[PDB]
RNA sequence: UGGACCGUCGUAAGACUAACUUAAGCGAAAGCAUUUGCCAAAGAUGUUUUCAUUAAUCAAGAACGAAAGUUAGAGGUUCGAAGGCGAUCAGAUACCGCCCUAGUUCUAACCAUAAACGAUGCCAGCUAGCAAUUGGGUGUAGCUACUUUUAUGGCUCUCUCAGUCG
């Protein structure tokens, strides 16, 4: 609640340590309960694992894309979006990608994601239709105002 | 600019108001070119005539 | 045995380009980069309408031919543009007449094509379905 | 008020087919009802190939010509006296005449 | 009787807020709140919590998916876009 | 002639080619054959245009050609044209 | 600006070129290349050039008549201003192109991209014609749409065995004859009979590394 | 002004799928052209299959109809009503140019009209040739192809139905 999005509860297996250890994504689609989800980069490529840019084409998409490479994911994971990788570059480990702006800038490689598109969308397209759910949208978001103009 | 061109065929004109030979001549030391000239007033066949521009004679099939 | 003869034999390329209301020639190297006597009838009459005529191609042919000689060409290649895409498909009139004063001035060349830009289909001309009406 | 027996051309069992524009009007008109005159041209005008023999690498290097087939509109072919006016009668036929010579501009 | 005549589920929220809004959200709740073939529990089950976040009420499998729709055409797309190309990298 | 006055008598090898159907009676050019299949020994019979692949209970050759025609079997079978 | 008074050819050098090894003698002439400075270094301008260059250079073709396989080279690395231009394609001019198409046909084209044994990636562009038999009236000779479509199948599977077919050191040999021109006919002529057929166009697309053990054997 | 247009490789980028294109064909009509796979559906000949009149056409009526054109959501290249500007003209608000704007684009639908024309509704029968050509059959007492004389295959002739064009 502060969302739209959904999260994914998910857990591990320590390599390290005897418990389990317990983390959040963000929601793949199709995500189903149950599924089995694999992080690595020898991890083969299927919706909704996570894997690094060096080992999947151009062509494919992505969600929860991370810049720095160890910031865990930090880009491109809101409602209805679509995190796209368009090149690659053997030259200096180098692979260019289109955020959902438009702008397509450049990111590092060896950095990871989560494949497929994010669940969501859409949510501009169904009208809030009243002062009463428009309340309740920043009910738990921030608290602007309802917000009150200028010029008077 | 300096070579001469002698006739050897002759065909008609765009005449109206300025009637010039659309005619048939070749050079001498460049008697290889038989380059189809226009010559403007009356030329008997037989006759070689100067010449200063020698490069094209402005072709309209015919 | 084996002695090609010095003088620097080479073959440039012409890429003669003609068209109705101009005509360029364009010479540059065999690859293609550095381009040699750019210079074309366009700045040969001024009339904004005769640079369409042969006569002005022949003078955009005069010059262009000994400026080989000046680096020690003697032979080149001809390659030919239309330019059309939807446009013209199709030389000038200026476009024979130009190779002529190339080949009146003992230049020894054999290679004629055409790089006329034939697409793979048309992407709409200009004017709509009932262009330009006389 | 109806001259031609089937029309314009070619639109049996159809009904309405491709267009491409004409290079000297560009009404764009469909491709059955418009003259379509098919040229291989010579490219120096048969003027200039006693002199490119002379100037030529090889033996003569035999010259090619252009192909590309120009699509004319109705007008197009009017103001350019490609085909026009036969009589009444003589709109009846298609195949022939050229009779004479191995037809110019080609050439 | 056909009991309106044009609106269905909107006619809650009558005589407001334009014609071509009250239309807007007709068009996007016929399909939420509706029933769905489940791909797992195979009976038809489909309700929702919020946003892309469906369950069903029978076998406990629970799957994110689109948010007016069960999943949208935008979605499985990818889920074939994402299939063909599997086989390209290793094979 | 056009304005011939015998139809009832019609020549014989025209109507041989007329059609399967427009004749003055109806009958195909359709008939059974009793192939023997040229690597075994046994006795089939077998439409013209079978449109049905056979074989015999132990003796599967060729025995047919698959087709929309009559069955066309080049230097693979013997039979005849005629009712058995 | 620069604002040289006199002569910017005179910076421009006569650079020789020089061809493979298999083909013919390696002199096709010369390039024009800047003279080289400090951070202007002209040698690597030359991995910008890509060459033209015909068989009939490199054939000995007198008479120009096998002159339409035209060959793409790039010029890829120089010593002592001899480049060593390596092959980036052979195409078909629009003389050879144009002149085949007398309306009255089908034509049969196919597409075909595959591996070498190296790490190539040609493109093949199979385009086919159809042969009027004799004593025939009939001005169309027409293919049904089986009759290509199966005959498009048919050179795709013969293509793949020369991608497998003793690569560019020997590959280019092949295509010099057009031997891969030459049995497709009776492979065709099973279905329908074939006319004039080319593949008209090559291409480079995935030239992988230099590899300048087996290439300076390639300039030898 | 110094780097256009030009030559050149290269990156995208979206539209279009020319040539081959036909007095071709498929479709009920609008319309409908890259490959190849897929998932179907129809027509025609083939049929000593089955069925037993299950029929023809049709008020009311239900599916389908390029744009133009609207309703939110994409994506932007050529082009482009409208709008500015140069000419031209007596005037041009136009015929010609330059720029872009609606939009054509593909997804979701919504009107449902066009000269939507072969200005001729559909199904049964007869009456005339001639020549093309599509498919399917069939006869070569045909050649050609070499896998071999063959075989499948091509063309030619003959016959044939549905024709459709002339």
């Amino acid at each position: 609640p502060g969302r739209g999005a959904p999260l994914a509860v998910v857990h591990f297996r320590d390599p390290y340590r005897y418990k389990i250890r317990k983390e959040l994504f963000i929601a793949p689609e199709g995500m189903h309960t149950g599924q089995f989800v694999y992080c690595g980069r020898k991890a083969t490529l299927q919706i909704g694992n996570v894997m690094p840019l060096s080992q999947m084409p151009e062509g494919t998409i992505i969600c929860n894309l991370e810049e720095k490479t160890g910031d865990r994911g930090r880009l491109a994971r809101t409602s209805g979006n679509y995190a796209t990788v368009i090149a690659h570059n053997q030259d200096t480990k180098k692979t260019r990608v289109k955020l959902p702006s438009g702008a397509k800038k450049v990111v590092p490689s060896a950095n990871r994601a989560m494949v497929g598109i994010v669940a969501g969308g859409g949510r501009i397209d169904k009208p809030i239709l009243k002062a009463g759910r428009a309340y309740h949208k920043y009910k738990v978001k921030r608290n602007s105002w309802p917000k009150v103009r200028g010029v008077a | 600019p300096v070579v001469w061109a002698r006739v050897m065929k002759v065909l008609g004109r765009t005449g109206s108001q300025g009637q010039c030979t659309q005619v048939k001549v070749e050079f001498l030391g460049e008697q290889n070119r038989q380059i189809i000239r226009n010559v403007k007033g009356p030329v008997r066949e037989g006759d070689i005539l100067t010449l200063l521009e020698s490069e094209r004679e402005a072709r309209r099939l015919r | 045995g084996p002695q090609v003869r010095d003088g620097e034999i080479v073959f440039g390329v012409a890429h003669i380009y003609a068209s109705f209301n101009d005509t360029f020639v364009h010479v540059t190297d065999l690859s293609g980069r550095e381009t040699i006597a750019r210079v074309t009838g366009g700045m040969k009459v001024k009339a904004d309408r005769d640079e369409a005529s042969p006569y002005a191609a022949m003078l955009a042919a005069q010059d262009v031919a000994e400026k080989c000689k000046t680096l020690g060409i003697t032979a080149l290649h001809i390659k030919l543009r239309a330019t059309g895409g939807n446009k013209t498909k199709t030389p000038g009139p200026g476009a024979q007449s130009a190779l002529r004063a190339l080949a009146r001035s003992s230049m020894k060349i054999g290679r004629i094509e055409d790089v006329t830009p034939i697409p793979s289909d048309s992407t709409r001309r200009k004017g709509g379905r009932r262009g330009r009406r006389l | 008020t109806k001259k031609r027996r089937n029309g314009g051309r070619n639109k049996h069992n159809r009904g309405h087919v491709k267009p491409v524009r004409c290079t000297n009007c560009a009404r764009c008109v469909p491709k059955d009802k418009a003259i379509k005159k098919f040229v291989i041209r010579n490219i120096v005008e048969a003027a200039a190939v006693r002199d490119i023999t002379e100037a030529s690498i090889w033996d003569s290097y035999v010259l090619p010509k252009l192909y590309a087939k120009l699509h004319y509109c109705v007008s197009c072919a009017i103001h350019s006296k490609v085909v026009r006016n036969r009589s009444r009668e003589a709109r009846r036929i298609r195949t022939p005449p050229l009779r004479s010579f191995p037809k110019d501009m080609a050439r | 009787a056909k009991r309106t005549k044009k609106v269905g589920i909107v006619g809650k929220y009558g005589t407001r807020y334009g014609a071509s809004l009250r239309k807007m959200v007709k068009k996007m709740e016929i399909t939420q709140h509706s029933k769905y073939t489940c791909s797992f529990c195979g009976k038809d089950s489909m309700k929702r919590a919020v946003v892309g976040i469906w369950s069903c009420k029978r076998c406990k499998r629970t799957v994110a998916g689109g948010a007016w729709v069960y999943s949208t055409t935008a979605a499985a797309s990818v889920r074939s876009a994402v299939r063909r190309l599997r086989e390209t990298k290793e094979q | 002639m056009p304005l011939a006055k015998d139809l009832l008598h019609p020549l014989p090898a025209e109507e041989k080619r007329k059609h399967k159907l427009k004749r003055l009676v109806q009958h195909p050019n359709s008939y059974f054959m009793d192939v023997k299949c040229p690597g075994c020994y046994r006795i089939t019979t077998v439409f013209s245009h079978a449109q049905g692949v056979v074989v015999c209970a132990g003796c599967a050759t060729i025995l047919c050609q698959p087709t929309g025609g009559r069955a066309k079997l080049t230097e693979g079978c013997s039979f005849r044209r005629k009712p058995q | 600006g620069k604002k040289k008074v006199v002569d910017p050819f005179s910076r421009k050098d006569w650079y020789d070129v020089k061809a493979p090894n298999m083909f013919q003698t390696r002199q096709i002439g010369k390039t024009l290349v800047n003279r080289t400075q400090g951070q202007r270094i002209a040698s690597d301008y030359l991995k910008g050039r890509v060459f033209e260059v015909s068989l009939a250079d490199l054939q000995k073709d007198i008479d120009p008549e096998r002159s339409f396989r035209k060959f793409r080279l790039i010029a890829e690395d120089v010593q002592d201003r001899n480049v060593l231009c390596n092959f980036h394609g052979m195409d078909l001019t629009t003389d050879k192109y144009r002149s085949m198409v007398k309306k009255w046909q089908t034509l049969i084209e196919a597409i075909v991209e595959a591996k070498t044994v190296d790490g190539y990636l040609l493109r093949v562009f199979c385009i086919g014609f159809t042969a009027k038999d004799q004593q025939s009236q009939r001005k169309t000779c027409y293919a049904q749409q089986s009759q290509v479509r199966k005959i498009r199948a048919r050179m795709t599977d013969i293509i793949t065995n020369e991608v497998s077919g003793a690569d560019l050191k020997q590959l280019v040999n092949k295509l010099a004859l057009d031997s891969i021109a030459k049995d497709i006919e009776k492979s065709c002529q099973r279905i329908y009979p074939l006319h004039d057929v080319y593949i008209r166009k090559v291409k480079v697309l995935k030239k992988p590394r230099f590899d300048v053990s087996k290439l300076l054997e390639l300039h030898g």
